[PDB]
């Protein structure tokens, strides 16, 4: 989840 | 961002709105109004002047995703920053948020420090 948020810039 | 930027805090739970409003105040953002769902939010946005939206995900009548899409599809409001707040992060909702144009996405609860960090990321991206 956090890697997704981080990858998306959130 | 201008300290007087007018925020609209949208959430169907009054206490959560109060908390977000207080966190904003702690950061120096005093110009804040509230809405209890997407319909109510759109109604108050019609009054103009708003510069930032913080919206909850699950709300009756019109939820946060629905509100976000409505804003992004409107010629006068399409550029408004919108920070989504949610009780639970699910990959599917995050991807949905990105597709609809969310400026940010944060899981509650969060501290003032976290709010400040998310706001600044958005300000920086948008040159505010
Ligand atoms: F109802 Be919100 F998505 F926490
Ligand atoms: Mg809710």
């Amino acid at each position: 989840v956090d890697d997704l948020l981080d990858s998306l810039g959130f | 961002a201008d300290k007087e930027l007018k925020f609209l805090v949208v959430d169907d739970f009054s206490t959560m709105r109060r908390i977000v409003r207080n966190l904003l105040k702690e950061l120096g953002f005093n110009n804040v109004e509230e809405a209890e769902d997407g319909v109510d939010a759109l109604n108050k946005l019609q009054a103009g002047g708003f510069g930032f939206i913080i919206s909850d995900w699950n709300m009756p009548n019109m939820d946060g995703l629905e509100l976000l899409k409505t804003i992004r599809a409107d010629s006068a409001m399409s550029a408004l920053p919108v920070l989504m707040v949610t009780a639970e992060a699910k990959k599917e909702n995050i991807i949905a948020a990105a597709q609809a144009g969310a400026s940010g996405y944060v899981v509650k609860p969060f501290t003032a420090a976290t709010l400040e960090e998310k706001l600044n990321k958005i300000f920086e991206k948008l040159g505010m």
